[PDB]
Formats: C-alpha cells, structure tokens, sequence
RNA sequence: AGCAGUACAUGCUAAGACUUCACCAGUCAAAGCGAACUAUCCAAU
RNA sequence: CCGAGCCUGGUGAUAGCUGGUUGUCCAAGAUAGAAUCUUAGUUCAACUUUAAAUUUGCCCACAGAACCCUCUAAAUCCCCUU
RNA sequence: GAAAUUGAAACCUGGCGCAAUAGAUAUAGUACCGCAAGGGAAAGAUGAAAAAUUAUAACCAAGCAUAAUAUAGCAAGGACUAACCCCUAUACCUUCUGCAUAAUGAAUUAACUAGAAAUAACUUUGCAAGGAGAGCCAAAGCUAAGACCCCCGAAACCAGACGA
C-alpha cells in the first residue's frame, strides 16, 4: 500500500516543454523560472532546458492570509527560504533567416 | 567474366550427377527435434 | 540476375556505394542464385547506376 | 627423486642430508649473528638474470 | 542490513612511520599498480565481484597492471581485501620496441627489460 | 480459440476481438476506453476527455489479438472515403 | 615448501615460475642443433609482450594526459593576460 | 544445538597475514599519481575509440558468402575409379 | 473517506510528461480556439 | 464392498493430483513479482533462448533532492571522469 | 457457423503397411469365466524327400551345473609381484527449499511401452511490382519447403439390455 511520489527530474537533467519535474502532496519544492504548477501541485517544464534546484527567500502572496500571518509573527532579521526548482531555457525562441530577395 | 560458364566447366571434371549424390541446399531444412 | 563474374559486380558495388555511406558496405556474395545481396537500402542509387552501364 | 635416491642412491642421499644439515647449520649461525659477519659459504646464493 | 561500505579517506593517509616501513616516497608517486587476487570472490558481495571483473582480475595470482589514477583507486578500495597491490618498479627504465620480447616481471615488483636466464657474474 | 474447426478443419476468428478492435494493416490495433459512457457526471472534462479517445494497444496485446483473428482480418481494404485510410501506413518509423 | 625463501632472493615463489629451471629448452638435437621453441615459453613470451606494451600504454596515456593538462594551465594564465588594457582609462584618471 | 568451535593459533596466524597484506594495500593506494583534475579526459580518446571497434563489429554481421565450388564439391561422394 | 460546500467556459482542442504497475484504470499540462479579463455484456432513453 | 445391482454403449467421458516420458555432442541458461470462487493451478510481470537492428551500458567527481523536529546513523537517488 | 455464387478430377488387380507380445479378438467368438445379458484367451516353426530320424553341428538372456565358503563392511576404485589384506568411496530414483542413512519405487531376464500445429515469424530456393496451375495476398511482395504442442490412472452421469 504505496505511492511514487517526488523528483521526477534530478538536478542537471535536461527536459523538456511540458515533462514533470516533481509529483507532491504538499509543497516540498516549489516552482522557480520557467516552471509550471498543476491542480495537484505537480511541478512540469514550462521550456525545453536545464533543471536547477536552488534555495530563494520565500515572499508570499499578499493575499495569502495564512503565509502572510507567519511573516509578520517573525522576529525582524529573519528570512524565510524555501527550495525552488528552475529550468534554464536551453535554446533561443527563434532565429531570423533569409527568406527573399525582392 | 566467366562466372556460368566457369560452373558448367568444373561439372566436366566432377562425377556424374545422379540420385545418390543429391543433397539439400544448406539451410533449408531445420534439423526436427525428438524429445528422446 | 546477376551473370558473369558476380565478384566483379560486388567490387564495382562496393566502389560506388562506399562514397555515399563513407564506409565498405557490408554485402554477401551467393555465387549459387546469382545474387548479391547488400545491407542497407540502396535500390534508387543501384537502379540508376545499373542503367548507366547499360544493364 | 628424493625418495628414489633414498632407496636406490644412499651414499647420494647422506649427502644430500649432510648437505642439508650443513645449510641448517649456517642458517643457526646467521641468526645468532647480526649480519656483521659474512654468510656461510653454502648460504651464498646463485643469481640469474 | 549489509551495504557498501564507504572507508574514511584517513585510512588511505599515508604517515611518516608508514613511508619508512614500505619504502615509498610520497614526493614522487609510484605510476603504475602491480594488481593480484588472493582472495576469492565466492561469498562476497556482487559489487565486488562486478569490479574484480572490471579490473581483469577473475584469475587468482595473475599481475595486472593499471594507472595509480583516483578513479581506478577508488576501484581498488572497494576490492582492496581481495588483492595485493605493489609499485611497479622500471630500474632500466620503460621497455623500448627492441625490448619488448626480452621483458620478465620479477616476484620484487621490478619489470626487467632483459632476462637473459643466465647466471651473473661473481 | 478454435485452432482446427470441426467442419473445416481451419483456426477460427474470435468474434469478441472484431467488436471492439480496429486493426490496421500495419500491425497496430485501436480500441477505445474502458467506461467511456458510464457515469459522466462524476468525470472532469479533462478525464472524459482522455476517455473518449481511440488509444492503441501494446506490443504484448496485439501478438495477441493477432492470433485470435485469422487472415482475412489482415489484409488490406480500400474502403471508399475511409476515416482510418491515412493510418493504415506508417510514416518515418525508423526501429 | 620453500616459497618464503624463494621470495627473499627475488625468485618465484613457485620453482616452476620464471628462471633456468623452467624457460630454458628441455632439449636439443644431438649435433648441436637448437630444438623449436617449446609451447609453454612461446605462450609466456607472447603473455609477456602483451604484459609490456600495456605497461608502455599506460604509462604514455598518464604522461600525455599530464602534459595536456599543464598546457591547459599555462594558457589560463595567457588569456588573463590578453584583455589587460584594451583601451586606456581616460574619465576621472591623469 | 550448535557445540562450540574455538580458534587455533594457526588460525590467528593467518588471519595476520591477510591483515598485514591489506595493510600494505592502504600505504600504496595513498599517493595517487595525478589528481582527479588532471586524469580527467586523459582517456578519452582510446575510450572512444574502443566503442567504435565494439559498435563496427556489432553491425557487420552479415550472412556469409556462398560458393558454388561447395555445392559442386558433395559430387565426389560418388567418385570412384574408373 | 463511501461525502459536502459552492461555483455552471468541471467549455473545446492540443505539445510534452507522470502513474501504486504488468494490464485495465488513473493523473498533470504549454501553446491554440472561445471566454473571462480578474469494468464488460445486458436493461431503460 | 449394493446408501443403491450388473452388462454393453455414450467413452480414449470428465475433473484432481501423482507417476512415467527412450542416442550423443556443443552454445546459452536458476528467477523468487501481481491479479484470480485464486494461492496443489493459471495469465500479465521477474529471469531465461534464438535471430536481427542500432548505440551506449555498467562502475561512478563535484553540484543537487523539506519542511514537519531526525533515534540518525548505516545508506539511497542522480552522476562526468575512469 | 451459412447461403447466393463458384466449380475439378476419378483407368480395380496397388503399398518407404504388420510378420506370431505385431497384424484381426481370432488356430476362435472356440477353450474358459458368468444364472443371464456379457466377457473372452493362449499358441506354430526340420528337410528336396521322414517310403531319408542315430539327423537338423554348435556358439547367445535371466536361471542353474561344471566349480559352496575364509577377518572388513553400496562390494568398486586406485592399484599391486600378489584374488583378498592397504588407501579412498553415505546405492539409485522421485518428491520434500537447491536438504533423502528417516519418506516413495524396483526379484531378475526378454519383448512391448509415451509430443500428433505450420497462421505469423525465421531459414533456404523460385519469380518479382508483382506472386500463385481461377478463388488469395501484395506500399517487396508472393509462392514452395523445413521446423511447435505425450503415456497410464476416479466417483459420477445418460441410453438400452440382463438378472428374484
Ligand atoms: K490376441
Ligand atoms: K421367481
Ligand atoms: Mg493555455
Ligand atoms: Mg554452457
Ligand atoms: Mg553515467
Ligand atoms: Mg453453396
Ligand atoms: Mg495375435
Ligand atoms: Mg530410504
Ligand atoms: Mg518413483
Ligand atoms: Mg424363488
């Protein structure tokens, strides 16, 4: 009786558009760049490159009222930090080739 | 630039083509399996 | 339908298509049927090679 | 062949047994020593190379 | 539950009372192994017997020589209880293309670049 | 599975596979999924979608129904204005 | 028996390894004439060159690899070198 | 019901051995001759190299030759003289 | 836990992925269109 | 030996589970999982054979994988070089 | 599991069938068994001549006889001058976890006694955008061949007889 949950994608692997990173219950590791959120908190590639994990100061929403009440109880100095994951695109949107010569 | 010719030329020298020296092309026939 | 010195034809094969693959292209020789068979698919290019010489 | 010479060759084979104390000999002499003195003459070893 | 084990780098720290007592020089690092099983691999772990394969050491008391490399020492540390490892010694020097033919690994760990099989002289 | 028929003495097809597979003539089998009609309201539109579609079968499954059916299932049809006719052939499959 | 001693004098542990004993010719023609050479010392000769040129191999790739990466040092320090002053500094410097 | 067993000083003594030959092994496997830096890609060439003979023979199987000379040849099984 | 709240674009379509795993089933989803712009057969129709 | 006679035929009846299964040689070759009126059996899995195509496989450097209090160590995943 | 439709050949006197445990059960539905229905065997071997019988040599399974036996042990093996003495060796099979000195099976000899598919795929031919001696298949296919699926062993149930 048991699920597969976690990293998907380790840290360096590349993927791409679209390909899961990481399958959670709740959040463990959140999405940096380029990085989508699904309805279950799945986190998928949004471009083709890279996947780097990293650690980030945490801001929440301001209208998170549960987050936001954590942030004001802190002692000042204090700075939350989650891990994020984050994918480096790898290639560029486009080039501009020749197509004519009018 | 002899090539049928040349297999018609070694028939000369072999023996007589004849029932008792036929044989199968190897590799068309699988040996059977006998479970003894 | 290979006649003649079929080991000719397997050189004369392996000189044209070793070009175009930039390797010696692996082939069997059945002096038997007269066939030379030739790893790959090269029917197009062997089509029109065979029509040059006149075949 | 040692056990052939035992029966067949004794004269050979107390040699060899003379032979064989003498060495042991030498070596009971080199451990009382402190390798200062020289080595027993049958101790000497042959090289090859 | 057995695992692999993972030494701590300590063990391989060479002291200065263990530089006298083999003869080293951590100055000048040996370059090549002289790599023999004496042990067997039957009863032991098949990692182990994976890397004893890998390092061309399925043969008891057969002397493989390989680059004193940290990737091919860390090999040999996961196997270092099956094998005898000694420097491979040149005291003529690498063999030439003459050479060749003449060479002979003596049990010292020396690589002799002519063997004669005669006796020296005096 | 009918290997020798008892008039015939020929393999039988199985029926039940010609109801609810589509073969096309290069080996791959079509089918659709398990539940597709029943109890829409409980679904996502994202779930009903995914069960709507016409999926292939694996590798182990169509050996399978290969067997169950016999040639004539196989062969090559050239039906008029038919909705699978591009899928019968495969395009750039390297293997 | 005998294998420790043999050691010590830098022998096979083995009488039946390598020396006179074993690599020499067992026998030769009455007139003098050499006999082949036998199979075991023709295995062994061949063992032993194999033996040797991976030893030159190994040692060549490990000097090679050496010198490759000294190269790859020494022009590090060059290419710091190149991009010193390409242009001199004018604003707020006399 | 497992009776006792009890080492001898035989067993002891070779015990000893073994450890005194591992021993040894830690002392050479300490000096490294280059450091993983400088090992890094010194391979890399006859490694590859290596996977190209492997790859080469794995794709030139092909089936072998066939001469007629061998079909021809199974005439003798009836030679005789004449 | 075998439910409830409360919305009614829980619309359409479509790259790429995940998955208790084997199958069946199940899950996430860019872009785009349109919006908003904040179990099987069986039985009834 | 009739808790329902005997004979022939249906009948080489079905199930269940044992037992047996006949020359030689060479090559490869031992896994330990899931569902089921299913656990004395089976079919998809695990391992395994032959042939074929192609290109990496294994070992594994650093970096990297969570908060919630971790027994927290022994380890794992990933992974170039070799 | 059809049909419409389609539409061929066919000259008894032969056999890569058995040869006494085979081939019919068959020398015979007899002997024998059963009240009855019913069940149901076994076996023979000269030669041209037996109006040639002292002729047709013998040699071969197990079993015996010729010819019992001498410390000790899966009965052998290594051997040895020497059979034995010495040394070594826990019958086999099946099954129980990969473990039979504990459980199964076997007096012995002879005879009998058990893997039967060809769709796909592979291999080897033929021909080839076609193949095939109507039908079928075909985006290199198609035709042909080769090669794959054991033996013995319930109760019961049904039909029709036989029997107080
Ligand atoms: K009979
Ligand atoms: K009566
Ligand atoms: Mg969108
Ligand atoms: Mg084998
Ligand atoms: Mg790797
Ligand atoms: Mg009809
Ligand atoms: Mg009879
Ligand atoms: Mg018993
Ligand atoms: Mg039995
Ligand atoms: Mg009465």
């Amino acid at each position: 009786s048991g699920r597969r949950q976690g990293i998907k994608k380790m840290e360096g692997h590349y993927v791409h558009a679209g390909n899961i990173i990481a399958t959670q219950r709740h959040f463990r590791w959140h999405p940096g760049a380029h990085v989508g959120v699904g309805k279950n908190k799945c986190l998928y590639a949004l471009e083709e490159g890279i996947v780097r994990y990293t650690k980030e100061v945490y801001v929440p929403h301001p209208r998170n009222t549960e987050a936001v009440d954590l942030i004001t109880r802190l002692p000042k100095g204090a700075v939350l930090y989650k891990t994020f994951v984050h994918v480096v695109p790898a290639k560029p949107e486009g080039t501009f080739k020749l197509v004519a010569m009018l | 630039q002899g090539g049928g010719a040349r297999a018609l030329d070694l028939l000369r020298g072999l023996p007589r083509v004849s029932l008792a020296n036929l044989k199968p092309n190897p590799g068309s026939k699988k040996p059977e399996r006998r479970p003894r | 339908k290979v006649e003649g010195d079929i080991w000719a034809l397997q050189k004369d094969v392996e000189d044209f298509l070793s070009p175009l693959l930039g390797k010696t292209p692996v082939t069997q020789v059945n002096e038997v049927t007269g066939t030379l068979r030739i790893k790959g698919y090269f029917d197009q290019e062997l089509k029109a090679w065979l029509l040059e010489k006149g075949f | 062949v040692l056990a052939d010479l035992a029966i067949y060759e004794p004269k050979t084979f107390k040699s060899l047994a003379a032979l064989a104390s003498r060495r042991r000999h030498e070596g009971f002499a080199a451990a009382l020593g402190d390798g200062k003195e020289p080595e027993g003459i049958f101790s000497r070893v042959v090289q090859y190379h | 539950k057995f695992t692999r084990s993972r030494i701590p780098e300590k063990v391989f720290q060479a002291s200065p009372e263990d530089h006298e007592k083999y003869g080293g020089d951590p100055q000048n690092p040996h370059k090549l192994h002289i790599v023999t099983r004496i042990k067997s691999t039957r009863r032991r772990p098949y990692w182990e017997k994976d890397i004893i394969k890998m390092l061309g050491l399925e043969k008891a008391h057969t002397p493989q020589v390989h680059k004193n490399i940290p990737s091919v020492n860390a090999k040999l540390k996961v196997v270092k209880h099956l094998i005898r490892i000694k420097p491979l010694k040149l005291p003529q020097g690498l063999p030439a293309e003459e050479n060749m033919s003449n060479t002979c690994l003596k049990s010292t760990g020396e690589l002799v670049v002519q063997w004669h099989l005669k006796p020296v002289e005096q | 599975l009918t290997y020798f028929s008892a008039r015939k003495g020929k393999r039988k097809t199985v029926k039940a596979v010609i109801d609810r597979f589509l073969r096309l003539h290069c080996g791959l089998w079509v089918r659709r999924k398990a539940g597709y009609k029943k109890k829409l309201w409980k679904k996502t539109p994202a779930r009903k979608k995914r069960l709507r579609e016409f999926v292939f079968c694996n590798k182990t499954q169509s050996k399978l129904l290969d067997k169950m059916t016999t040639s004539f299932w196989k062969r090559r049809n050239w039906y008029v204005d038919d909705p699978y006719q591009k899928y019968h052939d495969r395009t750039n499959l390297k293997v | 028996a005998g294998g420790q001693w043999r050691l010590q004098q830098g022998l096979a542990a083995n009488p039946s390894g390598y020396g006179p004993l074993t690599e020499l010719p067992d026998w030769s023609y009455a007139d003098g004439r050499p006999a082949p050479p036998m199979k075991g010392q023709l295995r062994r000769k061949a063992e032993r060159e194999t033996f040797a040129r991976r030893v030159v191999l190994l040692s060549q790739e490990m000097d090679a690899g050496l010198q490759a990466w000294q190269l790859r040092q020494q022009k590090l320090q060059e290419e710091q070198r190149k991009q010193e002053n390409a242009l001199k500094p004018k604003g707020a410097s006399l | 019901h497992r009776r006792p067993r009890f080492v001898s000083l035989r067993a002891k003594q070779n015990m000893i051995r073994r450890l005194e030959i591992e021993a040894e092994n830690h002392y050479w496997l300490s000096m490294p001759y280059m450091t993983r830096e400088q090992e890094r890609g010194h391979a890399a060439v006859r490694r590859r190299e290596a996977f190209e003979a492997i790859k080469a023979a794995a794709t030139s199987k092909f089936p072998p030759h066939r001469f007629i000379a061998d079909q021809l040849d199974h005439l003798n099984v009836t030679k005789k003289w004449s």
